């Protein structure tokens, strides 16, 4: 389940992760509408919007 | 998981 960013996003508490667009990462699970991401990238784990990742893989 | 709502795509 490889993911990669699709824009800026800037962590605002809420246990969140900063990504940049371009990044790698692996997502881990999803809160109760999959509006809420939890991923892995290089630099951490937190929660980013799901609407900002898109797979890779096809 | 956070309990603010998701930005929108820019």
């Amino acid at each position: 389940n490889l993911f990669v960013a699709l824009y800026d996003f800037v962590a605002s508490g809420d246990n969140t992760l900063s990504i940049t667009k371009g990044e790698k990462l692996r997502v881990l699970g999803y809160n109760h509408n999959g509006e809420w991401c939890e991923a892995q990238t290089k630099n951490g784990q937190g929660w980013v919007p799901s609407n900002y990742i898109t797979p890779v893989n096809s | 998981a956070p309990t603010m709502p998701p930005p929108l795509p820019p």
